[PDB]
């Protein structure tokens, strides 16, 4: 049977919270559980593609290094804190969010009113805090679709379009996964007691399913061997 | 005679009197690149103190180009940012800027 | 590369407005303009929409403001 | 001579990149050489990259 | 406000060439424009300054179309019971007051029309005093040679532009000549080319 | 802040004018990004005064190597403070612990 | 788009002999190279069959 390879398949998903799971993938023979889970490794920390905010804008404030009468964080800060907001986009690849709040408190991402499309991962995720009773905050928030890092410098220098002043800019991350770790073992199946099984935990935003994922790396990897296949 | 801030400046494009406001400061906030003018000035060069030509020949083809010459600050070359903090000091006896 | 992609078989797998129907009075219009609607035998914006512009002003307790109001929010809208 | 002045100042935000002086609190000192992908550097047992 | 437009309609070098009412009728329609960038809708209007009178006032131009579109400029047919309009079509009210004549859009769109008023003015008194020469042998001097087309100077802010066209394909001008030459035709209506004096 | 420490950095941290200092003890009556206004207690009480004290912290100030100079707010709403407390963490400074 | 990723072109094939060779690809995407190189490694170095 050398000339023949037994299939791998997915064999489980261990979904251990909203964020961290496992997935489970049997048989695997010899030194192919390290290699193509390697690949996989290399394929889902850059290209997995993700919402990420990429604008802000503010009705009281103008630019990022000013502050707001009101609020205890600072503008540059509360736009530090939208970077790191999960949010999952249905439908197409272009949303804007409106986030109005008032009186005393955190503004928690539950506070975004929902499109129906649009869902929050982290309802609980801080933004900034209200320390005024009298305190208004209004905001619209732009979430866009991507692979990668782009940073704001990019998309000032590409300058399609010419931005009101008080249209801030923060640094888009919309790579979703934040950490694989694969792991090879032995695998028990018809006496063979030679093939293997290989175990990835991701940790991730929640935003992307890890089955998803697996099968988005699959395809890419396929996509990318089918010119090797082709050789000229 | 004496230099002032203004916004109409000679031979430059609308596109770079966009960012400057009415006064002729740029705005707080406005993100700026090289070569950009924060600030408006103008000196009076050749000839001067003849107001009904100033009005009358605003735009004509003449222009009174010599009677000022421009000399706005500019950004220096390489450096970019945003606007932050714009303040202005202006000597006893002399009529202050609405930005004042 | 045919051995590594076919490893992959299994896991590649791959190759009328609500508005309208809604009463005159959601057209963002002052209420003296909503009345102005109204009295142009109009309580739903459908008809307005769906017809073109009549009677702007020849119904009763008209005034300048509203006559534009009704006009440019039916325009702004363009359901 | 001068009857009024103006100053403006510009907000700069620079990030890191490969040339810049970094160094400890022990004297150790280096220049930035390369910004590495993130599935590039070294990762423990965990998956955890430096 | 007023002072400011009577020391600009005084101010005037070529006040034979911009008389009061020409020139209070293009601060008019500078006016007029200005007005239409200011709001972001495009409504057409009219100023009437009133010259001798005192201060100006702002009027609307309605355009009394079935249309929707630009709603600031759309009129029914048919709506002419109050507002003392009483007319079918071409109906203009009053109704729009206190327009800013002091911002950068407004002085921009000021000068632009007053400077584009005197071209069309001096072109006006440029072709209708040389138009009766039509027929007759001129003579001219060139200032501006082209490969499409030459320019000739006659005098009093007169300017002559000539096109391949009116060149005949063996007789030409050439440069830096001055010759009299018989005047073909004389065109008000194309403010190029306005004296068409060919041979 | 350094994870390794010698536990000197509070010293220098309050030592130094970059942060703010609580002059007299009490409780946090107005926390703001722009200011900070605390009631001071019964027991400290100077007479014949209000008994509030503000304080404005500086907000992105050029400093001689052109740096940024930032006072961010530490305490909340309604959390009692005392004499020689930090109120405002100021550049390169957490917790009222200097960290470069 | 998203789903778009830049496939190689200038593949360039070099035979210095009857055995020896270079395979040159170009271009693509950043870190896909060494997924590549080194996947296309292991599989030749540890499971192309053949007679011995």
């Amino acid at each position: 049977s050398v000339t023949e390879f037994l299939k791998p398949r997915l064999v489980d998903i261990e979904q251990v919270s909203s964020t961290h799971a496992k997935v489970t993938l049997e048989p695997l023979e010899r030194g192919f559980g390290h290699t193509l889970g390697n690949a996989l490794r290399r394929i889902l920390l850059s290209s997995m593609p993700g919402c990420a905010v990429t604008e802000v804008e503010i009705d009281g404030v103008l630019h990022e290094y000013s502050t707001k009468e009101g609020v205890q964080e600072d503008i540059l800060e509360i736009l530090l804190n939208l970077k790191g907001l999960a949010v999952r986009v249905q439908g197409k690849d272009e949303v804007i969010l409106t986030l109005n709040k008032s009186g005393i408190g955190p503004v928690t991402a539950a506070d975004i009113t929902h499109d129906g499309d649009v869902e929050i991962v982290k309802p609980q995720h801080v933004i900034c805090h209200l320390t005024d009773e009298n305190a208004s905050i209004s905001m619209r928030i732009k979430v866009q679709r991507g692979r990668g890092y782009v940073p704001a410098s990019t998309r000032i220098h590409s300058e399609e379009d010419e931005r009101p002043i008080g249209r801030l800019l923060v640094d888009a991350c919309y790579s979703p996964v934040e950490r694989i770790a694969y792991n090879v073992e032995a695998a028990r199946v018809e006496q063979r007691t030679d093939l293997d099984k290989l175990v990835i935990e991701m940790e991730t935003n929640g935003t992307i399913d890890p089955e998803e994922a697996i099968r988005r790396a699959a395809t890419i990897l396929a996509e990318q061997l089918e010119a090797f296949v082709d050789l000229r | 005679g004496p230099e002032e801030i203004t916004a109409d400046i000679p031979n430059v494009g609308e596109a770079a009197l966009s960012k400057l406001d009415e006064s002729g400061i740029v705005y707080i906030g406005a993100e700026v690149t090289g070569g950009d003018i924060l600030v408006g000035k103008v000196t009076p060069k050749g000839e001067t103190q003849l107001t009904p030509e100033e009005k009358l020949l605003r735009a004509i083809f003449g222009e009174k180009a010599s009677d000022v010459k421009d000399s706005s600050l500019r950004v220096p070359n390489g450096v970019s940012g945003t606007v932050i903090d714009v303040q202005v000091f202006t000597r006893d006896g002399v009529e202050k800027d609405k930005r004042a | 590369a045919t051995i590594l992609a076919e490893q992959l078989e299994a896991f590649v797998d791959l190759r009328f407005d609500p508005i309208l129907l809604r009463p005159v009075d959601d057209l963002e219009l002052t209420v003296r303009s909503a009345n102005c609607l109204k009295a142009e035998a109009i309580h739903y914006i459908g008809d307005l929409v769906q017809r073109t512009e009549v009677e702007l002003l020849k119904t009763p307790n008209l005034g300048k403001k509203s006559l534009t109001e009704i006009k440019d929010v039916l325009a702004s809208r363009g359901l | 001579g001068v009857l009024k002045i103006v100053k403006v100042y510009l907000a700069v935000k620079r990030r890191i990149q490969p040339g810049d002086k970094m160094a400890g609190r022990h004297g150790n000192k280096g220049v930035i050489s390369k910004i590495n992908p993130i599935e590039d550097m070294p990762y423990d047992e965990n998956g955890t990259p430096v | 406000m007023n002072k400011e437009i009577l020391a600009v309609v005084e101010a005037v070098s070529n006040e034979k060439a911009l008389p009061r009412e020409k020139i209070f009728e293009a601060l008019e329609s500078a006016l007029a424009t200005a007005t239409k960038k200011k709001y972001e809708q495009e409504i057409d209007v009219r100023v009437q300054i009133d010259r001798k009178s005192g201060d100006f006032d702002t009027f609307r131009r309605w355009l009394v179309v079935d249309e929707v579109t630009q709603p600031t400029k759309e009129i029914t047919l048919e709506a002419a019971r109050y507002e003392d309009e009483s007319l079918n079509l071409g109906d203009y009210v009053e109704d729009q007051i206190e327009s800013v004549t002091f911002d950068r859009i407004t002085t921009q769109t000021a000068k632009q029309v007053i400077v584009q008023k005197v071209r069309e003015a001096e072109r006006a008194m440029v072709v209708d005093q040389f138009r009766e020469h039509e027929g007759e042998i001129i003579t001219g001097v060139v200032k501006k040679v082209n490969r499409d087309n030459i320019s000739l100077d006659l005098g009093n802010n007169a300017e002559a532009v000539i096109l391949r066209e009116d060149m005949l394909p063996r007789e030409n001008f050439r440069p830096g000549d001055r010759v009299r030459g018989v005047l073909y035709s004389v065109r008000p209506e194309a403010r190029g080319a306005q004296l068409f004096v060919t041979r | 802040k350094p994870l390794v420490g010698t536990g000197m950095e509070r010293a220098v941290a309050v030592d130094s004018g970059v942060t703010a200092v609580a002059k007299r003890g009490g409780v946090v009556q107005y926390v703001d990004a722009s200011r900070i206004v605390i009631k001071v207690n019964e027991d400290e009480m100077y007479p014949g005064e209000a008994g509030i004290d503000i304080y404005n912290l500086t907000k992105y100030t050029r400093s001689n190597q052109n740096t940024c100079i930032n006072q961010m707010p530490c305490v909340s709403l309604g959390e009692p403070v005392e004499r020689g407390d930090v109120l405002a963490d100021g550049p390169s400074t957490d917790l009222g612990e200097l960290a470069l």
